[PDB]
């Protein structure tokens, strides 16, 4: 139901801490918006505080609903005063705020789905398997949020991370199912179209031993299949979880082949570079 | 990689400009033109300010004389020159601004002014792309700003009268609608039939709306209490580059005295003066006005096709934009402080 | 390379023995050649589809060019039963290329194994481009006719006077007269309608030939046809010594979309064996090959060379090739060049072996002034023949090699024919004319190479 | 299986004496109208519609063509639109061109087919399509799609050579018979347009003949396998013979976008005065399309551009029209 949880451990931010925001109503002093990884608690991004150059209205930067990157100023935990500024925000800043903020929301999603599987229905549970789980690896590493994430991809590829902690065998499996299910990284298929030619006397085989010779520049874990479209023209196909290097093969691959083929006094030329295929 | 994308960018961004421009908004024209200026000033390598505020002229120009029409492109490339100036003097020493910019009696009394850009600042580039990205945020509000005051202009059981297709016009009236009940008068603006469309959204919306040609126009006037339209473009003293037919339907209002009401952004806001020039009206095709299948009557008749039609400021009662509400005879202010002066002349 | 047939071995073959009555080649391919000279429904098709059965064709283009001028062809196997208490022509029986050398008696003939006697390739086209195609030239076009006259019409059909024209012309002296579908045809209707044919092909070259009736679609009476192919036909002379020569007529790219890069093949060309005998493994030349232009537009020639990879004749796989049918040779060069019929109208034949490439023919044409064989209904014009003009585009066809041509002078009766695509000839080879008179390519002519402009093969 | 980028076949020579004797020492296609060479109308044309490489055939004064086009701004890096330029002197039609089109092997899909005096604005995009689907619901049957304008028979860019009339079954835009009324006044359509379509066979004399195609690489091959083939044969030949080869043309008719092409002095004229009246923008002389320096003007009232360093006598009158 509207389980929800700190995406990190300690219940405040600091001074000079960078954190996502969503503007919920505008004021006088400022704009009042929830802060996104601390279970939504209040914050006034103060209207000072929003551009270096001269503001007439809150309204000509500030849209409601619109999420925002703000650095921390000013913390009060007596009287719950959190003060956001949005000019002291650097672009670098607001783009590593934002990567750590989408890979802290992944880890509270996953952590979340866990919680609905093992019917959950207390904040206090989702707190409990946070501390277990999520924030362990934080402290361990020494990097909220990031380190969560991090420990998160050691998984899969290896479940050994996920032993130490004092789950049960069904919080274990389901936690296990949902990593592997929304972490796996995904196959993308690299394709290239090239045309291959001889018009001396090896003629087809004279192709054939290039395309062969550029078949063969394949790593195990990565195969290269190479076929006709309509000739001169061949396609070149490979799938691979990882692309930058697939795209790079493929690329010396044509190189190789071209070489081979201008050897034997071919024709050689590209239609398509490399290209990531849906 | 950088000149080689970024040249391609700009051709493509010309060539669009000179034939079509598809289906692209002001706003797009607005946003695409600072995503171009905000490349060139990363991208391109320029000393100090004279250097970039020459570079970024001489791609005003280009991108202006692409389509004179279009002079939301020119709006943006002003104010980004606008900014830079505003940057460096800011980086320069000169404490206040945006107002020892505009010539100004009590600046000449009281001393003047000697400018340089020779100087080179090194963090001029980060607080000029921060400007930009305030500018772009800005953008992105503007619309809704100009929506936002729907409920302060318009009555229970208001006739409303509009002419072509306004996006802003649009939101506006949907705003006002969904706390109010009021009847809309839409002129189709020939030949281009765009009121049709904006007939058809707003009676999507519950509204009761109503269409009919231009001819009627004076005729139903009478019983109009509010003229609410768009515009494309806002001149230095307030007058308007609006669509075609316009000039008749200010006429009209103000033989009745029904205000007028022009719902226009701040970036449609131009330091042009209507004096000349002899590039405000676009003359397209008459095929939109007399058909090809005429004949041989079409080669001893003159046809002409205006889209644009000017607004003297006279007829013009109020200018709502995301700032709020103006009269025509305060434009000029808004001009000195969203353009400088030496940049009205790409 | 296929069982049930005769074993083919390129070592124990040579060419001096070899003889188109030889049972290692006739057990593979078709040795004579017979066109049929009839027309559309009048069982043309018909006749030759119940002779040589339901063909499948190994190789066929998705976009067929050139329909109403290809050559084509129909492989038929005639055996003769041994036993002689079977009484003729059923001895004699008609079949597909496909069939084993041979078979048991299917017919109650008190025993006796049918055995092959001859191969026989059926040369029919959809018109008549066979007059030019073989009536200077000669070449191995043929040594056969098959006149077919319908029985439903009453002789002599309008369309029966150009095929005896055509017959007269092709200096064919083995013809053989087929009366079909005279089923439906009262026996005086047909006596009558025999009496017509006889004085019609009276004083012309069909005087001593069969007038054997049969019916296509019932298939009747077809072994007599068959008889007739054994004992009236004779064995024409065909030179085995000298170096291979093939006409290209098809061309295929066999390479299906998708396919892997170790199953991909060569161009694959069908085409026409004048005098000489191909071999797997040999060494082979393309004239005029790749045809390109500078840069400033200028005509130039790579002949192309490869290696004979494969031979087919229809469904059947060859081991060596004589003249005698439509071969198929499958090679090393590049599906590129070979693909939709892109090599037709080119030489293939041994290394240095080939005529020379012309682009221009200097010839001494003599024109024909009436179309031959054709009644002028109305308009005394329409089957007059016009002088050559300049600019008019003709279609020389020597032998079985079609081109292109554009009258460029005259001077008495010696004109220049400027080639649309360089061929390969040689000087003093009979050549023939067509022109376009309506829908349809019409022979106008025929003539001798005196001259002509010929180009260097550049060869890297 | 995306389309390859759009190619386009511009034939820079017209291959007859249309223009004697100015054609004696200036190619057609190099003759200005309204400032701007016929082939600069023709190459932002194709430019415009989306066309990526171009194979432009000069024959005659080719040199010539060859020089203006190195100068062009469609020669330059920056354009999207690859002019490739193929000269030979042993052209002598359209068909030596399309036949060495199908030598090369140039196009393996769908191209364009204009000549290099065809003034248009017309977007092809809707045509090709339509032409893509056709072909793609019945395999290689259409071949080629003409492009026609609506027009009244009476209008001055309508001249008696180049009248044509069609007779089309309007239910799937396909012409059945095509001809051209030069010297007629009575026009004969054979009966066996009215076997198949009992409905629509509307036979129209309102096209106007822009001489624009989109065809299909089938044009190039039955154009070498008919070596006696201009495109007025091939499709008289295509319409009689669709009983051998089951081969069709359809057509697309533009109403609001306009193409014609300069076959002669008059179609000169009128074309001149529609170009300058603005019924092909925005191709107007005041939009520079071209990109030259000295082709740039100012356009006033009734359609009067002015260009630069242009000096008026007193009391002198400019009325209407003039550039």
């Amino acid at each position: 139901p509207g389980l929800s949880c700190r995406f990190y451990q300690h219940k405040f931010p600091e001074v000079e801490d960078v954190v996502m925001v969503n503007v919920r109503s505008i004021a006088e002093m400022g704009a009042y918006v929830s802060l996104l990884e601390y279970n939504n608690i209040e914050g006034m991004i103060l209207l000072s505080e929003l551009s270096r150059r001269r503001i007439r209205s809150i309204n000509k930067l500030i849209r409601i609903g619109r999420n925002e990157c703000v650095v921390v100023i000013r913390v009060d935990k007596e009287k719950g005063y959190i003060d956001l500024s949005k000019r002291r925000v650097s672009p670098e800043e607001a783009i590593k705020c934002e990567d750590k903020f989408t890979k802290s929301k992944t880890v509270y999603s996953i952590l979340r789905h866990v919680a609905e599987v093992l019917e959950y229905t207390k904040d206090e549970q989702l707190e409990s398997l946070f501390q277990r789980t999520a924030w362990v690896f934080d402290d361990k590493y020494k990097r909220p949020g990031y380190g969560a994430y991090d420990a998160f991809k050691h998984a899969v590829s290896d479940p050994s991370i996920l032993d130490s902690l004092d789950l049960n065998e069904d919080e274990r499996e389901v936690l296990i199912n949902n990593i592997n299910r929304r972490l796996t990284p995904q196959a993308v298929k690299i394709r290239a179209d090239i045309e291959v030619a001889c018009y001396g006397y090896e003629g087809i085989d004279a192709v054939k031993e290039a395309l062969r010779a550029g078949l063969n520049c394949s790593t195990e874990n990565m195969p290269i299949k190479i076929n006709l479209i309509a000739p001169p023209r061949y396609v070149m196909t490979t799938t691979t979880l990882e692309r930058t290097e697939g795209l790079s093969v493929l690329s010396q691959a044509m190189a190789v082949i071209k070489e081979k083929i201008e050897e034997k006094r071919g024709v050689f030329n590209v239609q398509m570079e490399p290209k990531v295929v849906t | 990689a950088k000149g080689s994308e970024l040249s391609e960018r700009i051709e493509s961004f010309v060539e669009t400009l000179k034939r079509g421009g598809g289906p692209r908004s002001s706003e797009e024209m607005a946003r695409e033109t600072l995503g171009l200026l905000r490349q060139i000033i990363t991208d391109h390598r320029w000393s100090n300010a004279g250097e970039l505020m020459e570079l970024i002229r001489r791609e005003g120009r280009r991108m202006t004389a692409a389509q004179p029409s279009e002079t939301t492109v020119g709006n943006m490339v002003r104010r980004v020159l606008k900014i830079i100036r505003e940057e460096y003097g800011r980086l320069h020493g000169r404490s206040d601004e945006s107002d020892q910019q505009e010539s100004l009696h009590k600046l000449l009394t009281s001393g003047g002014l000697n400018e340089d850009f020779s100087f080179h600042y090194a963090q001029l580039q980060s607080n000029i792309i921060e400007a930009i990205n305030e500018l772009l945020v800005e953008l992105e509000g503007t619309m809704e700003n100009i929506a936002a005051q729907a409920l302060e202009h318009i009555h229970s059981n208001e006739v409303i009268m509009t002419i072509g297709f306004s996006r802003t016009v649009e939101a506006f009236l949907k705003e006002a609608a969904r706390k109010r009940k009021f009847h809309v008068i839409v002129a189709e603006c020939a030949p281009f039939c765009q009121g049709h469309e904006m007939a058809v959204n707003l009676s999507k919306a519950g509204i009761e709306t109503t269409v009919m040609t231009d001819a009627a126009i004076f005729a139903v006037m009478s019983r109009v209490n509010k003229v609410i339209i768009g515009t494309k473009t806002i001149l230095a003293n307030g007058a308007l580059r609006a669509v075609t037919g316009t000039h008749t339907l200010a006429l009209a209002a103000k033989h009745h005295s029904t205000p007028l009401i022009v719902c226009a952004p701040m970036f449609k806001l131009s330091p042009q003066f209507p004096n000349e020039e002899d590039s405000f009206h676009k003359f397209v095709a008459p095929e939109e006005v007399l058909p090809f299948t005429e004949g041989d009557i079409l080669e001893k008749v003159s046809v002409h096709c205006p889209v644009f039609d000017y607004v003297p400021p006279e007829l013009i009662t109020l200018f709502i934009s995301n700032i709020g509400g103006n009269a025509p005879s305060y434009i000029y202010r808004l001009m000195s402080e969203l353009y400088h002066p030496d940049d009205h002349v790409l | 390379g296929q069982p049930h047939l005769s074993r083919q071995d390129l070592t124990t073959l040579d060419v001096t023995k070899l003889t188109p009555l030889s049972h290692e080649v006739i057990s593979r391919q078709a040795t004579i050649n017979i066109g049929t000279i009839g027309h559309v429904a009048h069982g043309k098709s018909t006749v030759v589809k119940a002779i040589s059965g339901v063909h499948t064709v190994r190789f066929k283009n998705e976009l067929e060019r050139n329909i109403t001028i290809k050559l084509g062809y129909a492989n038929a196997k005639i055996y003769k039963l041994d036993d002689p208490s079977c009484p003729r022509p059923e001895c004699y029986r008609s079949c597909g290329s496909s069939t084993p050398d041979e078979f048991p008696t299917d017919i109650p003939g008190t025993k006796g194994n049918f055995k092959l006697v001859r191969h026989v390739s059926f040369v029919d086209c959809p018109g008549h481009d066979i007059l030019m195609a073989t009536m200077l030239n000669g070449a191995a076009v043929m040594d056969a006719a098959l006149l077919l006259i319908a029985g439903n019409e009453s002789c002599p059909q309008p369309q029966t006077s150009e095929h005896l024209a055509a017959i007269e012309i092709m200096k064919l002296k083995h013809i053989l007269i087929l009366q079909n579908k005279i089923d439906l045809v009262k026996e005086s209707q047909a006596k009558e309608q025999y009496e017509q044919i006889l004085a019609f092909v009276q004083g012309t070259v069909a005087e001593g030939a069969p007038i054997i009736p049969i019916s296509a679609q019932l298939k009747y009476n077809i072994e007599v046809v068959c008889e007739y192919i054994v004992k009236k036909i004779p064995v024409p002379p065909r030179d085995f010594t000298s170096e291979p020569r093939l006409i290209v007529i098809r061309s295929f790219d066999v390479n299906k979309p998708g396919c892997e890069v170790d199953d991909l093949k060569g161009g694959v060309a069908g085409g026409s064996i004048l005098k000489g005998v191909l071999k797997v493994g040999q060494e082979i030349e393309v004239r005029p090959g790749i045809v390109s232009k500078d840069s400033e537009g200028k005509l130039m020639c790579k002949p192309i060379f490869s290696k004979i990879v494969s031979l087919f004749a229809e469904h059947n796989d060859l081991q060596y090739a004589a003249p005698g049918g439509l071969i198929g040779v499958g090679t090393k060069i590049d599906p590129t060049l070979c693909r939709a019929d892109r090599m037709v109208g080119q030489v293939l034949g041994a290394v240095g072996a080939l005529p020379e490439i012309f682009t221009e023919l200097e010839i001494s044409y003599f024109l024909l002034r009436r179309l031959l064989g054709v009644r002028t209904e109305g308009d005394k014009k329409a089957a007059k023949v016009q002088k050559l003009s300049k600019n008019e585009v003709l279609m020389v066809n020597i032998g079985s090699l079609s081109t292109g041509g554009r009258v460029s002078a005259v001077k008495a009766d010696l004109g220049k024919i400027v080639l649309t695509n360089p061929v390969c000839t040689e000087v003093g080879e009979k050549i023939a004319l067509s022109r376009r008179v309506e829908k349809h390519w019409r022979l106008i002519g025929w003539g001798q190479i005196r001259r002509g402009v010929t180009i260097k093969p550049t060869v890297d | 299986e995306p389309p390859p980028p759009l190619q386009a076949v511009l034939v820079a020579d017209s291959f007859d004496r249309r223009f004697f004797p100015i054609s004696k020492d200036q190619p057609r296609v190099l003759l200005p109208l309204a400032n701007v060479a016929l082939i600069d109308y023709t190459l932002e044309f194709l430019t415009a519609t989306g066309v990526q490489e171009t194979f432009v055939f000069c024959c005659w004064k080719a040199a010539q063509i060859k020089e203006h086009l190195l100068k062009s701004k469609w020669c330059r890096p920056t354009s999207l639109n690859v002019v490739r330029i193929i000269t030979s002197e042993l052209y002598r039609s359209l068909g030596d061109v399309l036949r060495d089109v199908d030598a090369k092997a140039l196009v393996r899909s769908d191209f364009l087919l204009v000549y290099g005096d065809v003034i248009s604005n017309i977007n092809i995009t809707r045509a090709l399509e339509e032409h893509r689907l056709r072909r793609k619901l019945e395999k290689n049957v259409s071949v080629m799609t003409m492009i026609f304008k609506e027009s009244s028979p009476s209008h001055p860019t309508r001249c008696h050579e180049d009248n044509v009339v069609v007779a089309v079954d309007s239910t799937t835009n396909r012409v059945l018979h095509f001809q051209k009324t030069q010297g007629l006044r009575r026009f004969a359509f054979p009966l066996s347009l009215f076997q198949g379509s009992s409905d629509g066979v509307e036979v129209r004399y309102d096209l106007l003949d822009c001489h624009i195609s989109i065809c299909s690489p089938q044009v190039a091959q039955l154009f070498t396998d008919n070596f006696d083939y201009t495109r007025d044969d091939f499709v008289r030949g295509l319409l009689v013979n669709e009983e051998i080869l089951g081969n069709q043309i359809h057509m697309h008719v533009t109403a609001k976008e306009y193409g014609a092409r300069v076959s002669n002095l008059h179609m000169y004229s009128a074309v001149c005065a529609d170009v300058i009246r603005r019924w092909v923008y925005p191709l107007t002389p005041e939009a520079n399309f071209t990109d030259s320096t000295t082709q740039s003007c100012t356009h006033s009232r009734h359609n009067i551009y002015r260009g630069p360093e242009v000096s008026l006598g007193h009391g002198s009158i400019l009325e209407e029209n003039v550039l």
